[PDB]
């Protein structure tokens, strides 16, 4: 929705 | 005519009116207001209390209050034979206004629409700052609980015998002074009214190396008060001469030179008439008068007495209240410096207090003094 | 009207964001804006409860600055600072001192309001091409659309 980048965005997974 | 036994008006109860021809009789003390004194009549029901506000050219405002929504119909039927007058503040509630001085008012007009007028009769005290900022400290009189209700104390703007120098803890410097039948303390933080009926026990107390007094007042919780063992200065009593030994009782002379906590705690004894509670004569380790320890993560003082102990928040636990006691300790090259404890626990209130940190002297003491007070010790 | 007709204990409203204070029988409207903070203090039997009023030396550190409630409606306006009353004689005057703080969020929305009026200068009246034709495309997407 946001469309941060045209390439492609965060996949928001969480950090180990 | 008209009579009702449920006018409100002046901080106090309600009152009594009575409607006539010549005039308004207001009985509380009876007060008359004629029908050539009134200049306008601001009875509306925007505000609280829907009755007749009338201005009066006596330097006060009728603000008779008790009145119902159905005798607007009535009590302006007796207006239109001789008055005729028919009745008409501020509801923005902004900060902005403006401050006029009248002859008698003090009017806060926000852009026209004023909103409050107060009288010069309750004013009492006036200050101001070098920042023109005005402040009006009052004085209600309240008489009971009940009829008070809400008073106010100081509004601010922007444009027999008396002490001085003394020390409190319930914390600060302040000065306190004896009325006839109350108690006023003036300060920079706050005057409060004490009344000699609130007042329930005085106690004096000396500390551990005797160079301070405690003076506890316990009036339904407790002040203490800190004095030191050099004052030693005279007081005087603002009164006559015949009316002070029918005042206290011929309990003490008009003028006397003694120890000023010991002149206060004897003036608080004549008042209160009531028997004080001396300290006690037991002796502590290294000829003390009290125990110190440790207690909600504060160091306090601990002394027994006749018939209760006192630990210096100030808590006292009577010999009767006090249900049972008990002395835990343990087995430690350590348990000869401050390790045993005692726990009193009480059933009247259902409440156990536990004070640790005591050596073997000082338990010592305490189980000697227990079993000359033949208290019950669990064990 | 208020919620009752008499006024012996001091009674806050929540839904008109302002309050009603008798000065001694005489009752006064004041905004939770107008209102700074409030403070309580006991000593003994005696309770004494202060309501810090927004004004200039109050809302502001510095005197004489730019406010947008006092100073940009009137910069040099009459303010209130204060007041103080007692309520020892009564039990209740913790449920109508919530009701000071809860209105804070009110006061604090005013405040959001407040600078929400800035950027006045807006756009001017459009008119739309009513001269025959007008060039338009298919496939277009805009980002800073709150779509």
């Amino acid at each position: 929705p946001d469309m941060i980048n045209p390439e492609g965005d965060d996949n928001e997974v969480d950090d180990v | 005519s008209t009579d009702f036994d449920r006018i409100y008006l002046n901080s106090k109860f309600s009152g009594r009116f009575r409607i006539a021809d010549s005039g308004l009789g207001w009985k509380i003390k009876p007060f008359l207001l004629p029908a050539t004194e009134l200049s306008t009549v601001q009875w509306s029901r925007g505000c609280r209390g829907y009755d007749l506000k009338i201005n009066t050219k006596n330097q006060g405002v009728i603000q008779l209050d008790g009145f119902s929504q159905d005798d607007y119909n009535l009590i302006k039927n007796d207006f239109h034979r001789r008055f005729n007058i028919q009745v008409e503040h501020s509801l923005r509630g902004w900060n902005w206004g403006k401050t006029d001085l009248a002859r008698n008012e003090m009017v806060f007009a926000l852009n026209g629409k004023p909103t409050f007028e107060i009288p010069y009769a309750r004013i009492n005290n006036t200050n101001l700052t070098s920042k023109n900022e005005v402040g009006i400290e009052f004085n209600i009189q309240d008489e009971e609980y009940q009829p008070a209700g809400d008073e106010l104390v100081e509004m601010r703007f922007y444009i027999i015998v008396s002490f001085q120098d003394v020390f409190f803890t319930t914390r600060g410097r302040y000065d306190i002074d004896i009325y006839k039948n109350s108690i006023r303390l003036r300060g920079k933080t706050y005057e409060y009214k004490l009344q000699h009926r609130q007042i329930q026990r005085i106690v004096s107390l000396p500390k551990a190396d005797d160079i301070h007094h405690l003076l506890v007042l316990a009036i339904e919780p407790f002040l203490v008060l800190q004095f030191q063992k050099d004052e030693e200065t005279e007081v005087q009593l603002n009164l006559e001469d015949e009316d002070y030994e029918e005042n206290y009782k011929d309990k003490l002379k008009k003028q006397y030179d003694a120890k000023t906590h010991i002149v206060l705690s004897h003036v608080l004894k004549g008042l209160t008439d009531r028997r004080v509670i001396v300290p006690g004569e037991y002796k502590s380790k290294y000829d003390q008068c009290a125990v110190s320890c440790s207690f909600k993560a504060n160091e306090g003082y601990l002394y027994p007495l006749d018939n209760a102990f006192f630990f210096l928040p100030t808590l006292y636990i009577p010999f009767s209240d006090v249900s049972m006691v008990n002395i835990s300790r343990a087995g430690q090259t350590s348990t000869s410096s401050r390790t045993f404890d005692l726990e009193v626990v009480l059933r009247s209130n259902r409440g156990s207090t536990t004070f640790a940190n005591i050596s073997k002297e000082e338990q010592q003491l305490l189980e000697q003094f227990l079993k000359s007070k033949n208290l019950r010790v669990k064990n | 009207l208020p919620t009752n007709i008499r006024d012996l204990r001091i009674h806050v409203d929540w839904k008109s964001q302002t309050i009603i204070l008798p000065i001694y029988g005489r009752p006064v409207p004041f905004h939770i804006n107008s209102y700074k903070n409030g403070s309580k203090n006991e000593e003994g039997e005696y309770t004494y409860l202060r309501l810090n009023f927004n004004s200039p030396g109050s809302s502001g550190g510095i005197s004489k600055k730019v406010e947008e409630l006092p100073y940009e409606e009137s910069a040099d306006n009459q303010f209130v600072r204060s007041i103080t009353l007692r309520s020892k004689d009564g039990d209740r005057m913790s449920e109508t001192f919530k009701q000071i703080a809860d209105l804070k969020k009110e006061a604090t929305k005013r405040e959001q309001e407040r600078k929400a009026l800035a950027d006045v200068v807006q756009q001017d009246k459009l008119i739309e091409n009513k001269t025959g034709r007008t060039k338009r495309l298919d496939q277009i997407f805009v980002r800073p659309n709150p779509d």
